[PDB]
């Protein structure tokens, strides 16, 4: 569930 | 001597067929362009002096006018995009690259500076600098057994220019250019000069700000332990890009994230998550959020390093932007963790500061928090301790916030909130 | 991104  | 000439006087000197007169007027141009209060860059451009500065770059028999014109052109290229474009339009890129191999180090250093300003304007000029062949002579200047034998300002300017060749996206720099630069970058990452270290971290910062394949390029060079070391430096201009690079890396695969954990980066986060600089806590918490989005064994490393109470801290008191990243870190934690880890999360005190943030005007954080509410109840159902969980929220003023969110815009808030109260508040 | 060389 990695974002930026 | 050449102090505060008029532009017209500089033109008449450059436009004379006397090399020493041209030299004298070029230096005067340099002094205007290097003054503090307003450099008349646009006046110098409008008078058509850039083609003549560029031509002076090639005067091999007159080193001083090579230096003065290079310095003058450097200062024009440091202005706006339009001003840099004017330097490029005059053919300055190949002339500056030709000066990289000058026997005069101060002239070569100036050419390094100028190319750094041109590359730093944007990806288009960056790649044009690369197409003209700048990388090979730039790297040759650093091809020495020990970086400590190079002049301090010379090495710093080379480092800064290289980092601009690594900078910017849409598109990211060419892969083969990144491969070419990257062994020298790694060597600069181990130098002792603080600013060299700062610019090196920025370069790695830029190279990891992409897809996982860019990230893999960097981590295959083994820089992660060095980045973790720099993550603990006292120099704040080193920590800021080091933390950025580490945060970009933990956006990639779980394997690339694991290398950050294996290098010991989690032990630095008690300081980083209480750091007095708002941006450092703010960045560290975003990094924590991408770590809590990983495998359960990596969630377990967060637990083991005592970092969950630190997330309770930033959730209880921090800048709002930092609290937003703390909610994401929690929601990701609650989404991938075990029952035991989610249980541990509540024992640490996550519930009360999570309710308090159900009062902010941001619609997204309420969605983020409410997602975490659900997952924490979801584990409570595997333990039958749901009602005993529900009373907690009622006693820190929570249900007042949730049942009020049942009448709230964007619907999606109201859906999860009414659903929430329907199941666990009968 | 850019830097003027001052005196």
């Amino acid at each position: 569930r990695k974002g930026r | 001597g050449t102090v505060n000439w008029s532009v017209e006087d500089i033109v008449k000197g450059i436009n004379s067929n006397n090399l020493e007169s041209q030299l004298q007027a070029t230096q005067a141009a340099r002094k205007l362009l290097s003054r503090e209060k307003q450099p008349p860059i646009d006046n110098i451009i409008r008078a058509g002096l850039i083609p003549k500065f560029v031509s002076f770059l090639g005067k091999t028999d007159c080193s001083p006018i090579q230096f003065e014109s290079a310095w003058a052109l450097t200062n024009i290229a440091s202005g706006t995009s339009e001003q840099t474009k004017a330097v490029v339009d005059g053919g300055a890129i190949p002339a500056f690259i030709s000066l990289l191999a000058s026997p005069h180090a101060h002239i070569s250093e100036q050419a390094v500076w100028a190319l750094g300003n041109i590359a730093g304007d944007g990806s288009a000029f960056r790649d044009l600098v690369i197409k003209h062949g700048a990388i090979d002579p730039l790297l040759a200047l650093l091809a020495v057994p020990d970086l400590s034998t190079l002049a301090c300002g010379y090495l710093r300017n080379l480092t800064w220019t290289l980092s601009n060749l690594c900078r910017n996206k849409n598109p990211a720099p060419p892969l083969d250019a990144v491969e070419q630069i990257l062994p020298t970058l790694v060597r600069l990452l181990h130098h002792n000069d603080p600013e060299v270290l700062a610019d090196s971290c920025w370069a790695i910062s830029y190279l990891t700000d992409g897809p996982n394949e860019r990230i893999e390029m960097v981590v295959k060079k083994g820089v992660v332990p060095q980045l973790v070391k720099l993550l603990g430096a006292t120099e704040l201009p080193i920590v800021t890009p080091a933390l950025r690079a580490i945060g970009n890396i933990v956006t990639g695969t779980d394997e690339q994230t694991q290398k950050v954990i294996d290098a010991g980066a989690l032990a630095v986060f008690p300081s980083l998550l209480t750091n007095p600089k708002t941006n450092i806590q703010k960045e560290a918490t975003w990094t924590m959020s991408n770590i809590t989005a990983g495998r359960q064994d990596q969630i377990q490393q967060v637990v083991n390093h005592g970092l969950v109470p630190f997330l309770v801290g930033v959730l209880s008191k921090a800048d709002f932007k930092t609290q937003k990243e703390a909610a994401w870190a929690i929601t990701n934690y609650t989404s991938g963790g075990t029952v035991e880890q989610i249980v541990y999360l509540v024992h640490c005190g996550i519930i009360e500061p999570l309710m308090n943030l159900l009062s902010a005007k941001d619609t997204k954080i309420i969605q983020v928090i409410l997602d975490a509410i659900s997952n924490i109840f979801q584990a409570a159902e595997k333990l039958g301790e749901t009602e005993k969980l529900s009373i907690m929220i009622e006693e820190c003023g929570g249900l007042d916030k949730i049942e009020a969110l049942q009448r709230h815009e964007n619907e999606s808030v109201y859906k999860a909130s009414l659903n929430l109260i329907e199941k666990y508040f009968s």
